[PDB]
């Protein structure tokens, strides 16, 4: 059994996850909203992100709560419903705005001079309620979710039998859409990034540029396809009895580490970057 | 609703079709700002670059795209003011005569200017050193050195990570290899990083005018993409 | 001679300012101190234009005061419909560095000009319907930097010649031709009577000129720095001044000298634009930092802030009835407010 | 400036024809264009309206279905195909251009038309057909509408149009705003519902057919016609 | 000449502009108020009309 480990892992991992997220989303979003400099399409995808990242981190401590007291749920069962919804729908909704800015700045790089079919101001408005609506709609099955409550204790976040029948359908679909052809999308945007970047055949901008696009790429490779892979083998053989006791603590320290990308996510993409770097400065020294 | 103002929305609309139509192309551009003295070979560059009017607009298409150069040499002798307007274009080429010593003086003085403009604070000034076999000539001819004019000539040494070009004589080399890092080092002073000169040695008949502005404004908007999207 | 002549204008210029001292029994706040606060002034933006292309670089309110003439520097001049925000009419510009531009009090004819050095006035009840090249007048040494319509036949213009001159319509050439100044000329403003207009320059000076004679009958040296806008009081007794020193000063032709310094610590970028209204209590002035201000004439104090654009603003104007007051920023967006 | 109407001629019962209108001296397609009928001895009649860049179209009810308008800017022309013509549609038509703006003047210049013979909108009603009078005195034509043409906007959608003998009708007011290249002789005055046009001095140029013209909806519907004549 | 041509022209210029009449700040500043309290009623952005007038 690994609910012995769960009840020790979660409360703290969670709560500073949520913390930091906090801490940066806040301010994050605080500095887009400024008027200072201007509205772009990068700003509305990254605010839709940052939004996103929040609306998953504001549902993250009820659940640390929940496996503090010993997977007890003292709220009501449409808290269990909407907090199962909202973790999953925001995660995917931020992968899909990680790839739609990274094939935005993957076009804006490959294609400097011709084919300016990267700046907009109501086309990124239009594409982000796009993908919130269909991700949404999609997810929406996930609400019939039961209390499952077992004697004097509510199992909300938690797998059973009733659930498995809509599992074993929706799962890989995430795997496919969901983790596999947004990461190729990103593999391939970002290679040709750098191969554009080292196209110089005779720099102190290049480095940097080569070291921003690096990074996320090993932190998104060991952060969501190890979790979506461990879930699936999870998902795809489960009968009533042990956990193996083994694929279970892979898939709570993969989950653990997948939530960390809502602090992970806000400071790669924005903090990093050079003219955010100047609207936060803006934003703070303003009044 | 009237029937007028419907014929009126209608014009209305048709006009901003137009407007769009027109939008297209204009971003589809590049506004490109030719500045340079009398002495400078502005008119010789933009007769070169052929692939009371205060202004004078030049359309060229390199590498399948536009370039609209801007070239201003019918005005008072200040420009702080006029300059102004010419913010957010793809590029500025300064023009100096790298030949004549005693404009050069002048010649940098107005490219220091130009760039620490606050309005084109954040504007690339590239650079075209024209006159360059008259440079050479006078440099080999040793009738005038540019030690008279600038003590640091004198003990300034030869740039160890040079590419001399073949058959050029190294009194030639180390003087133009001095004009650029003169012209470095005016431009990365209070450079930040957000403007950076690109200085290029164009001759007075070498036909690979436009192909350096097309490879100078390819760099200058690769940079613009990588900070204004947050990636450097 | 020479010392001669710089030693008796140097004497006249400090009898000059000895007069104009003796004059200044009083500073403006000493007498607006009495007169009840105007409060906070907070305009809504009621109508939005999303037709320019490029920078907004020019504006002007004609006789009536439903079309709007605004340039853009992508040589686009747009007369809209401020009550309807329709587009009344677009004229395509030879020229794409137009930085000026007026509507004339007939509502027949639209002035503009810049960096071309040639001001170029089109007519807009030409009976082929479509706009028409009426009369591309040059002579100019410089880019125009200002344009005002005194009738149907007459136009002031400056340029950055450091001359002004008023021009003939029918006869294209200039009517007359005034002295150079010190700087560049960069901002007109004609008085209700139509009979003086005052001009600024690069130089920290302003010169009050005569539509009869070419002579400035008064000429103001108390500025900063180069100043960028002017505007006339709707008496016609008084004007601002605003420079890129982001400190506004009104100046009066009856006592010929400052009145008012409209000045703030926490604002630093410069002016661009200055405005009264139809009574003259709100001073509108915009600032490079994205931004406008409207201050009271009088008490000098922050009446009300527009910041709905996000680039710098580039100009600003008042109706002549003062229904709504529209603004042309760099962001390609013009707004009424009200 | 220039509106030659041409096709006009004697057509059999349900036949068809194309009315052709070359324009010139302006920008046609800046214009929006408007195909009006006049009856022999009777007042004009709205027939078919295209605007700018054909982006809208309106016929009258009575002519729906036959009458098919149709504008080529490259050449600057428009046509009227017409089918299934009525023994009715015996008329001169003229085409008319109107650019709709504020301070505009709408249906400024009338072509010459031409002659086509065979074989719940507003109305507006006039008093008197025939008024006689002699130059020098002042002339007063009233005219009634059955609906009030003064919109929400405050704009008087009025038209006054003055036929010669041998011309075609002539802009006199398009809304007490005097028209272009009309002496100010002429004036507007009244409400919405009621109309009157002044002559404060008679003339020999002055007698004609003047008609009224409400521009509220876009079906139109000309009045009987006030006629002055020596 | 130039020096002295344009010396002479600043001259003329300073004592033309000197015989100008010159009223002491005060009536100015009230000449100014009271025009600015006449219109007071007249201008919309000074006295907010109510939106059936705008
Ligand atoms: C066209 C594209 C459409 C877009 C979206 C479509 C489908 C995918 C969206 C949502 C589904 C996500 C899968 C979530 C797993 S999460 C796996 C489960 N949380 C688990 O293994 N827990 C182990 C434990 O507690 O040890 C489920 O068990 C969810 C409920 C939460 C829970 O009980 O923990």
């Amino acid at each position: 059994t690994i609910e012995n480990f769960k009840r020790e892992f979660f409360p703290i991992v969670y709560l500073i996850i949520f913390f930091w997220g906090v801490l940066g989303n806040g301010l994050s979003i605080y500095v887009f909203l400024q008027p200072y400099k201007k509205s772009t399409s990068v700003n509305v995808f990254m605010l839709n992100l940052a939004i996103s990242d929040l609306l998953f981190i504001s549902t993250l401590p009820f659940r640390a709560d929940y496996y503090l007291r010993g997977s007890n749920w003292i709220f009501g069962d449409l808290a269990c419903r909407i907090m199962s919804y909202s973790l999953y729908v925001n995660m995917y909704s931020s992968i899909y705005f990680l790839t739609v800015l990274s094939v935005v700045r993957f076009l804006a790089m490959v294609h400097p001079f011709r084919l300016l079919h990267v700046t907009s101001i109501r086309s990124a408005w239009i594409l982000c309620g796009i993908i919130w609506i269909l991700i949404m709609a999609s997810s929406i099955m996930l609400l019939d979710s039961g209390s499952e409550q077992n004697g004097s204790v509510t199992s909300c976040l938690e797998l059973n039998l009733y659930k498995i029948a809509k599992l074993q359908t929706m799962n890989y679909i995430a795997l496919v859409v969901g983790c596999l052809l947004p990461f190729f999308t990103l593999s391939i945007c970002y290679l040709l990034i750098i191969r554009v970047l080292l196209k110089v055949e005779v720099r102190v901008s290049h480095r940097k540029a080569l070291t921003t696009i690096i990074i996320t790429l090993i932190i998104f490779f060991l952060c969501f396809l190890p979790y979506h892979t461990l879930r699936t083998v999870h998902l795809t053989t489960w009968k009533v009895g042990l956990c193996k006791d083994r694929l279970h603590k892979a898939l709570v320290i993969t989950l653990a580490l997948a939530a960390a990308n809502a602090c992970f996510n806000p400071l790669l993409y924005y903090f990093a970057g050079e003219n955010f770097k100047d609207r936060l400065k803006s934003a703070l020294r303003k009044g | 609703l009237s029937a007028e103002d419907k014929a009126a929305v209608e014009r209305s609309k048709m006009i901003e079709k137009q407007l769009q139509k027109d939008k297209q192309v204009y971003r589809r551009t590049l506004r490109l700002l030719l500045l340079g003295a009398d002495n400078s070979g502005k008119s010789t560059i933009v007769k070169q670059m052929r692939i009371t009017s205060g202004i004078f607009e030049t359309k060229f298409q390199v590498d399948k795209v536009n370039f609209h150069m801007f070239d201003v040499g019918a005005q008072r002798d200040e420009r702080r003011k006029w300059i102004q307007c010419f913010n957010d274009v793809t590029a500025i080429i300064f023009v100096v005569d790298s030949s004549d010593y005693n404009r050069l003086q002048e010649a940098l003085n107005d490219f220091k200017s130009i760039w620490n403009n606050r309005w084109l604070r954040t504007i690339s000034v590239i650079l075209f050193l024209n006159k360059q076999d008259l440079l050479a000539e006078k440099v080999l001819a040793g009738k005038s050195k540019i030690e008279d004019y600038f003590p640091e000539f004198a003990r300034y040494t030869t740039p160890e990570d040079a590419t001399p070009e073949p058959g050029e004589d190294p009194r030639v080399t180390r003087a133009k290899y001095f004009i650029r890092k003169e012209f470095v080092d005016i431009s990365t002073a209070s450079g930040d990083g957000r403007h950076i000169c690109y200085p290029h040695f164009t001759c007075s008949v070498d036909t690979e005018n436009a192909r350096r502005i097309f490879n100078d404004c390819k760099d200058i908007i690769l940079q613009m993409n990588l900070r204004e999207y947050n990636l450097v | 001679e020479l010392d001669q002549l710089r030693q008796e204008a140097e004497q006249l210029k400090n009898q000059i300012r000895d007069a104009r001292k003796a004059c200044a029994d009083a500073t403006l706040s000493q007498i607006t101190n009495n007169i009840d606060p105007v409060g906070r002034i907070q305009m809504r933006t009621r109508r939005t234009l999303r037709g320019h292309l490029a920078k907004i670089y020019a504006m002007h309110w004609g006789t009536d005061s439903r079309l709007l003439v605004s340039a853009s520097q992508d040589g686009k001049l747009i007369i809209w419909d401020s009550y309807t925000t329709n587009k009344v009419h677009a004229i395509p510009l030879r020229s794409s560095w137009v930085m000026t531009c007026a509507y004339a009090p007939s509502g027949n004819y639209v002035a503009c000009g810049g960096l071309d050095n040639i001001c170029s006035i089109y007519n807009l009840k030409t009976r082929e319907g479509n706009v028409r090249v009426s009369r591309e007048l040059a002579g100019h040494t410089g880019y125009l930097s200002c344009c005002r319509f005194l009738d149907d036949n007459q136009i002031v213009t400056s340029s950055g010649d450091t001359t002004c001159a008023l021009w003939d319509i029918e006869t294209g050439q200039q009517t007359t031709t005034f002295t150079g100044h010190t700087g560049d000329v960069m901002s007109l403003s004609l008085a209700p009577d139509t009979r003086l207009f005052v001009s600024g320059a690069c130089d920290a000076s302003a010169k009050l000129w005569d539509v009869r004679e070419g002579m400035c009958r008064q000429t103001f040296t108390g500025h900063e720095s180069d100043i960028n806008a002017i505007c006339f009081f709707p008496n016609g007794n008084a004007f601002a001044t605003g420079s890129d020193d982001a400190t506004c000063r009104l100046f009066d032709l009856r006592a010929d000298q400052e009145l008012m310094t409209y000045s703030h610590d926490n604002i630093i970028c410069g002016i661009t634009s200055v405005s009264f209204s139809k009574s003259g209590r709100l001073l509108l002035a915009g600032y490079d930092d994205f931004n406008c201000n409207v201050w009271d004439a009088l008490k000098a104090d922050r009446a009300g802030v527009l910041a709905g654009h996000d680039n710098r603003v580039s100009c600003l104007g008042v109706t002549d009835d003062g229904m709504a007051v529209a603004t042309g920023s760099w962001d390609s967006f013009l707004k009424i407010w009200n | 400036v220039q509106l030659v109407e041409s096709g006009g001629g004697l057509v059999q019962p349900g036949g068809s024809r194309k009315l052709s209108c070359s324009a010139s001296g302006f920008a046609f397609s800046s214009f929006g264009m408007h195909w009006v009928r006049q009856a022999p001895e009777k007042g004009l009649e709205w027939v078919a309206y295209i605007s700018s860049g054909s982006g809208t179209i309106y016929y009258a009810d009575t002519v729906k279905g036959r009458f098919t308008i149709s504008r080529d800017d490259p050449k600057n022309t428009l046509f009227l195909q017409m089918t299934s013509l009525r023994s009715e549609d015996t008329a001169m038509y003229y085409c008319v251009r109107s650019i709709y703006y504020y301070g505009s003047s709408p249906f400024d210049f009338w072509g010459q038309g031409t002659t086509l013979t065979v074989s719940a909108d507003i109305v507006m009603t006039q008093a008197t057909s025939s008024v006689p009078v002699t130059p020098g005195e002042s002339v007063s034509i009233s005219c009634r509408s059955s609906k009030s043409l003064l919109h929400s906007n405050g704009n008087t959608y009025l038209y006054w149009f003055l036929q010669r003998p041998g011309q075609s009708p002539q802009l006199l007011i398009y809304r007490s705003n005097l028209a272009s290249g009309v002496p100010d002789r002429f004036s507007g005055s009244g409400s919405g519902t009621a109309f009157t046009l002044t002559i404060s001095r008679l003339e020999a140029e002055d007698v004609g057919v003047y008609y009224c013209m409400q521009h509220l909806e876009y079906p139109l519907t000309f009045g009987a016609g006030t006629k002055l004549e020596l | 000449t130039a020096s002295i041509a344009q010396a002479r022209k600043l001259v003329e210029q300073l004592k033309m502009e000197a015989n100008i009449d010159r009223i002491k700040v005060s009536k100015a500043a009230a000449d100014l108020m009271a025009y600015c309290e006449a219109h007071a009623k007249e201008d919309p952005l000074l006295t907010p009309v109510p939106a059936s007038e705008n």
